[PDB]
């Protein structure tokens, strides 16, 4: 979801909650923009916890670096 | 310490951009301005009978007014002037979009489409600006290949022997048969239907040769000037004469200078019958004359209506058809070199009579082959060969009031001003550049030399000094104010008496008709009361000196604003750099000041603007007006830089000064414009500093004026730059404000005004406003 | 014969026609990208993506502005290079099809000598060959040479060249 | 100053013919197209580096 | 969202030739509704009075930019690029009204963190810009900055032209998560995605 | 080099000082009023000398008028120029029908060579500490070294 599931904090909260959520790529524009978010999720989660990425297929200029 | 140490110590520099202002006159606080005018001036003058110049413009050998003023006053272009000059001569063009792959918004070289920055414009172009502007060697490009080094004239010859036969069409053959009678043999060629023409011995023939003329230099509009730049379409520039273009561009520029970007805005305050166009021209559409005199006989392809383009009145007429569409007074005067001043004169009466309330005044004339040659035959222009023999350069070949002056430098172009009724100018809150205090013309005498000037304009200083022991009370303003207080007390009492009398007459009228009857008669009572007040103001404040033979109209116009003859610190001489003119004029003004008892050792400072721009013939005086209107509003008196050595003979004229450099003064009060055309066309006009007029109104009316002028300025600035970047300053009106249907109904209504239509957003006439009781 | 670097109008036309599996003449320029494949939403975006890769920068709202004005909007920034997309596309053209003897490098010097058309005129003929894909199996190099002849005729007819 | 008169004349002191042409022009009478001057003092400071 | 829908029905549906004459006719309505009801207000508005970029004074534009981008409640720029935009626009004022080569009053955009103390400084250095409208060139430069694709889209419709849709629809999602960066912190202006069944 | 450039016709003649005086005086007047030349500029003296070297009745009445009309109430500058005014009028009455004199008052300057920290060579004409008039200049010249 954009922009509910762009927040690294929200994703982290759901992943530690013992449930699958996906970090939305829709609410980022830059490679480091996604990377800084992802490293924020990683820091917050507990070891061996997993989460996904959602990429919007109406934005090819987001895909080409995503 | 790495580069990051001295990266933050590396500072950004903010390079200037050109910000071309419309330099409206500055409006002092009412406290300050009240201390310039005396106490009695308040409420004294009829503001409906004061002519103010509200917007001036020229197109000349230094492009627009402001650039001409910079070059005149200072001698160098500022950044703002220099960028304008580059814009006028198509060196630089605006471009908004993507340039070469980077998005760019600003100046580009109109030839190579590369970015040009405002700072750099000067260094890049100034050289190309100066060598292609102002008085210079005639550029064949701008006068249809006219080369004064190789002047083409056609010589009559009789042929000695039979000519080789040539192909001629049946229509050319038969016209050649009618032309030459039996001296030409024509034959039909049966193969083609084409004809073979052989001219027989002794037949008439014409051989073109060459002729090396001696007038290689003139004052041409800068190289690259183009109507289209301002925003004139190809149709208009194709149909009209280059002179008409100068007029159009001058007119519109004068309208932006006046803060009127929509000419229909004027009809929000006045009727379409009350906007005259009293501009003139010494010759008019001279390229049309050429068309129908040379090119017609040579049978070159010429437009069908070329005759109509040649009339002096036609250029004015195009203005009306394209910008104004006013049905007001049209009066086109011709005053050879003085035309513009005579024009200004005409405008004043057209406003004093009350026929119109706004007029477009000034002159315009083009430089051409025929003109330059006939002027060289008359020995009026400087013999350029003579001047080169002396090692004089082109720019310093017009040198007025100089011992070695030898004739005038012909120039081309168009000066325009916009005169308005003070009260109307205050009402519209247009900037006020200056007051035309006086505008008069007089023919000299009887004689047998038409070009020879005389002392006709001296008559402006005519006043009878048979008994001058006691000063007239009419020269003291206090007397006149007191008399105005008595007369207004009478007017008051007359209004009172007409109010009781109406009440008693309306008493007889029944109650149902009583309202209408009282309205109808109250309107007339207001009208007449107003009329009388103005009448009193006219008789005491404006025309107090009309019937007095002990006051000169010239003194009179100054005393109107409590100005003494001493206050006229500047007099813009005609200064055509001719032997006759620059002595005759000088003498004329010296006597003028001597007879009116100009305080000893107070000479008028002579400016000879013609030393820069040369002599545009008709427009001549118009340019001086513009120069004068600047001087008053800048305090700057520009020197005669070409006056290298003042002529010895002038020294007798104690009351004239001939400066050779610019003087920053503490304030100039008034300025004299004297012109002396061919045919004894003498003319003078006195412009007075605007500041005095404000003295004549209340602090309130001045404040709301100031606010209006402030807002109008901003609007004008905005529109000017908009039109200047997108080449749409000139916007040819598509329609008249009124439809065809309402045309007659509008004309017959002396109270119909234009209103903003919601759908269009433009100013047009609404059927609700026509003969409406509101 | 003189060389000419490939325009953005032809390279745009062959990219759009290739992704559709349509002939280079079936697809008119004077039409919006949204009018072409309004049917499907995926195909529109993968068109934009492949155009984005080949040319780098694309304008705002490409799909609703028809192809012709986009051509010159890519042309001014673009500089006559096969880029990345068309480099993979010609590489799959040569490798997927059956010119088993000769590769892309031999295809270039065959056109270059036997016709006389240099690098920029090679790219242009390769874009004709991409839009007219044989698809079905071709016998050998004798069919391939006859196809390269016909693709040099189509390039020459559209652009306005003579051999 | 009052009475003073400055005459700027093109010249080339290098030229033999300019020298006597100037001298003549200064000493020739005003009617004949000279100055009709008698020179009190000469300052021949002309020089090229 | 209801104005969004109204514009989709009335304005954006039209073909490209007929958008401009419909836009210029409807201008006054479209500005009023954008001010009153949309998250992206009509930029050229001073004291609720509807104006245009042509009829704005530099000081009016600077202020407005500070009002629409700078967050007073947090006392920091919403986005760094916006600060760079405003900084750039100050640099352009300085470049317009200076009379020779000088030094940049804003040596770094770090000094914009206090907006009013940079505005008052610049417009004290250049007092003519308080009372002059935007030079046409500066308007068209200000629009070219607005179109920049290396910055967060500006949170206002600067101008009505062919491109109005883009201004009206680009990046219309983030405003929900930050109400402090809206006109009146009013949700009713913003666009919040939702499922009608859920 | 030996190309003949001299011609009689090209000669330029300047003889019109009678006007130039009044120009030069009115420029001075304004210069003082507009805070350009103050009561501590040598150029005031210099220009006063140049004006005196052109004295006649026409110039005298021109001064008389302009200085009388001046209003010292307007500003300090006006008072100053008005005072220098009457002073000049007295001076140019006194030297009427006197031979106009070359009179140099220019501050005598000696040479200075400066080197900044970067090594930029700078030549300046610095006013001499000892010699501050031509009189003193002659004295120093007489005394030798």
């Amino acid at each position: 979801m954009t922009p509910c599931t762009v927040s690294p904090d929200f994703v982290a909260a759901t992943t530690n909650a013992g449930y699958t959520i996906e970090l939305a790529g829709g609410g980022y524009f830059s490679a480091a923009g996604m990377t800084a978010a992802i490293d924020s999720v990683v820091s917050q989660i507990e070891k061996g916890s997993t989460f996904g990425i959602n990429l919007i297929y109406v934005n090819p200029f987001m895909l080409q670096w995503g | 310490n790495g580069n990051s140490a001295d990266a933050a110590y590396a500072q950004v520099e903010i390079q200037p951009r050109a910000n071309i202002q419309l330099d409206f006159p500055e409006l002092k606080p009412y406290k300050q301005v009240k201390q310039i005018a005396p106490a009695e001036l308040e409420g004294l003058l009829d503001l409906e009978r004061v002519i103010v110049v509200t917007g001036f413009a020229e197109v000349g050998p230094w492009g627009s007014a402001r650039t001409r003023w910079e070059m005149e006053a200072f001698g160098e272009f500022s950044l703002e002037g220099c960028v304008e000059m580059a814009w006028i001569m198509g060196f630089i063009s605006y471009h908004n979009g993507n340039l070469k792959g980077r998005p760019y918004t600003g100046w580009v070289d109109s030839k190579t489409k590369e970015p040009v920055d405002d700072k750099d414009v000067k260094a890049k172009y100034e050289t190309s600006i100066l060598e292609h502007s102002g008085i210079r060697l005639i550029e064949p490009e701008l006068f249809n290949g006219y080369n004064p080094e190789k002047k083409e004239m056609i010589q009559e010859v009789i042929v000695e022997e039979d000519l080789e036969p040539f192909e001629a069409s049946k229509e050319t053959a038969e016209q050649f048969k009618h032309q030459h009678g039996d001296k030409v043999d024509i034959f039909e060629i049966p193969e083609t239907g084409e004809y073979s023409v052989k001219l027989l011995k002794g037949a008439t023939l014409y051989i073109p040769k060459a002729l090396r003329f001696d007038r290689l230099v003139a004052g041409q509009i800068p190289t690259g000037w183009n109507a289209k730049t301002y925003g004139i379409s190809d149709d208009i520039i194709s149909q009209v004469d280059p002179i008409t273009l100068f007029v159009l561009v001058s007119v519109v520029e004068a309208f932006i200078a006046s803060g009127i970007t929509d000419p229909y805005e004027m009809y929000k305050y006045v009727h379409v019958s009350e906007v005259g166009n009293c501009s003139g021209s010494g010759m008019g559409g001279v390229s049309a004359l050429r068309g129908m005199f040379k090119d017609r006989f040579k049978d070159e392809p010429v437009q069908n209506d070329i005759l109509q383009e040649s009339f002096i009145n036609t250029m004015s007429a195009w203005v009306n058809m394209l910008l104004i569409s006013s049905s007001g007074p049209i009066k086109t005067p011709v005053g050879a070199c003085a035309t513009s001043v005579e024009s200004v004169d005409i405008g004043v009466e057209t406003i004093l009579s009350g026929k119109a309330r706004i007029c477009i005044v000034g002159g315009y004339d083009d430089f051409q082959e025929e003109g330059s040659f006939e002027f060289g035959n008359m020995k009026a222009t400087s013999n350029t060969l003579e001047e080169f023999e002396h090692g004089r350069t082109p720019a310093e070949m017009s040198r007025p009031a100089t011992t070695t002056r030898n004739g005038f430098m012909e120039a081309q172009g168009a000066g325009i001003q916009i005169i308005m009724q003070a009260d109307l100018a205050l009402k519209m809150g247009v900037p006020i550049y200056g007051i035309v205090a006086m505008a008069a013309t007089a023919t000299d005498k009887i004689g047998r030399s038409v070009p020879a000037p005389g002392k006709g304009i001296l008559t402006t200083a005519r006043e009878h000094h048979s008994s001058v022991k006691y000063a007239s009370p009419n020269l003291n303003m206090k007397y006149r104010k007191r008399q105005l207080v008595t007369r207004e007390a009478q007017i008051k009492d007359w209004v009172e008496n007409e109010l009781e009398a109406l009440k008693l007459e309306a008493e007889e009228i029944p109650s149902e008709d009583q309202n209408e009857f009282l309205l109808e008669r109250t309107r007339e009572i207001h009208n007449e009361a107003e009329s009388q007040l103005r009448a009193a103001q006219q008789q005491w404040g404006n025309d107090f000196y009309k019937r007095d033979p002990r006051i000169a109209p010239l003194r009179g116009a100054l005393a109107t604003y409590g100005l003494t003859i001493d206050d006229l610190g500047v007099a813009s001489f005609h200064g055509t750099s001719t032997k006759a003119n620059d002595k005759n004029e000088s003498a004329t003004i010296n006597e003028m000041m001597k007879h009116l008892g100009r305080s000893e050792g107070n000479p008028v400072i002579g400016v000879f603007q013609k030393f820069l721009t040369g002599h545009p013939k008709g427009a001549a005086g118009a340019w001086m007006m513009n120069g004068a209107l600047q001087i008053l509003n800048s305090g700057i008196i520009p020197g005669n830089r070409n006056a290298d050595n003042v002529d010895k003979i002038l020294e007798q004229f104690e009351y004239v000064l001939y400066p050779s450099k610019t003087l920053k003064t503490d304030g100039v009060r008034a300025v004299s414009i004297t012109s002396f055309g061919f045919g004894q066309k003498g003319g003078q006009a006195i412009v007075v500093h605007p500041d005095y007029l404000y003295g004549a109104i209340t602090e309130d009316r001045y404040n709301e004026y100031v606010a209006k002028v402030s807002a109008r300025e901003k609007s004008a600035y905005k529109f000017f730059h908009n039109g200047m970047i997108y080449n749409k300053l000139f916007v040819s009106k598509e329609h008249a404000p009124y439809t065809d249907e309402l045309e007659e109904d509008v004309y017959l209504d002396p109270l119909a005004r234009v209103s903003k239509d919601k759908k269009s957003g433009s100013l047009t006439f609404n059927s609700k406003n026509i003969q409406s009781k509101d | 014969i003189a060389d000419e670097p490939v325009k953005a109008s032809l390279l745009l036309h062959v990219l759009v026609a290739h992704k559709l599996k349509k002939s280079l003449d079936s697809i008119p320029m004077s039409k919006t990208i949204k009018d072409l494949v309004g049917g499907k939403s995926t195909v529109q975006n993968e068109i934009l993506g492949d155009l984005g890769k080949e040319f780098g920068t694309t304008p705002e709202k490409p799909e609703e502005t028809p192809l012709e004005e986009l051509a010159e909007t890519f042309q001014d920034t673009f500089s006559g290079a096969l880029g990345k997309q068309s480099s993979s596309l010609l590489s799959r053209l040569i490798s997927s099809k059956m010119p088993g003897g000769f590769t892309i490098t031999v295809a270039r010097k065959y056109l270059q000598t036997r016709w006389g058309l240099p690098s920029g005129r090679q790219d242009g003929v390769l874009l004709v060959a991409l839009s007219n894909e044989p698809a079905a199996r071709l016998g050998s190099e004798a069919d391939a040479k006859a196809f390269l002849d016909s693709m040099a005729q189509k390039y020459a007819s559209i652009v306005g060249v003579d051999l | 100053a009052k009475g003073s008169t400055l005459i700027v004349v093109p010249f080339n002191q290098g030229s033999k013919q300019d020298v006597e042409a100037l001298i003549e022009f200064i000493y020739d009478t005003e009617k004949n197209g000279g100055l009709g001057w008698d020179l009190d003092a000469i300052i021949p400071f002309a020089a090229i580096p | 969202v209801m104005l969004w829908k109204e514009f989709d029905e009335t304005i954006f549906n039209l073909p490209k030739n007929k958008l401009v004459p419909t836009l210029e006719a409807k201008r006054d309505y479209i500005i009023s509704r954008l001010n009153a009801d949309f998250q992206k207000p009509w930029f050229a508005t001073v004291n609720g009075q509807a104006r245009d970029l042509a009829t704005m004074t530099y000081e009016e534009v600077a202020k407005r930019l500070v009002e629409l981008m700078f967050i007073r409640s947090t006392n920091s720029w919403f986005d760094v690029t916006w600060r760079t935009f405003t900084g750039d626009f100050l640099r352009r004022v300085e470049e317009r009204f200076t009379k020779s080569k000088t030094l940049s009053l804003i040596q770094s955009y770090s000094l914009l963190d206090k907006p009013d103390e940079a505005i008052e400084k610049v417009f004290n250095a250049y007092p003519a810009a308080r009372e002059q409208f935007l030079n046409a060139q500066d308007i068209d430069h200000f629009l070219s900055m607005c179109q920049n694709p290396m910055q967060k889209p500006v949170p206002f419709v600067p101008v009505l032209d062919r491109r109005f849709e883009i201004f009206f629809k680009k990046d219309s999602l983030w405003q929900s998560e930050h109400l402090e960066a809206v006109v009146d912190q009013d949700v009713q202006r913003t666009c919040i995605l939702h499922g009608p069944v859920a | 080099g030996v190309a003949t450039s001299f011609s009689r016709k090209k000669a330029r003649t300047f003889d019109s000082s009678w006007n130039w005086a009044k120009q030069s005086l009115l420029s001075l007047y304004f210069e003082i009023i507009h805070g350009v030349l103050k009561n501590v500029d040598r150029e005031v003296v210099s220009e006063a000398i140049n004006i005196m070297n052109r004295s006649n009745d026409a110039l005298i009445k021109f001064m008389e008028y302009h200085i009388s009309n001046t209003d010292e109430t307007k500003g300090e500058n006006y008072q100053l120029v008005k005072t220098l005014g009457e002073q000049l009028i007295e001076n140019c009455k006194q030297v009427l029908d006197v031979d106009p004199v070359y009179k140099d008052v220019a501050k005598p300057t000696g040479p200075k060579t400066a080197i900044d920290k970067n090594g930029n060579i700078t030549y300046s004409e610095e006013p001499r500490e000892k010699v501050r008039k031509l009189s003193q200049y002659v004295q120093e010249m007489a005394l030798g070294g």
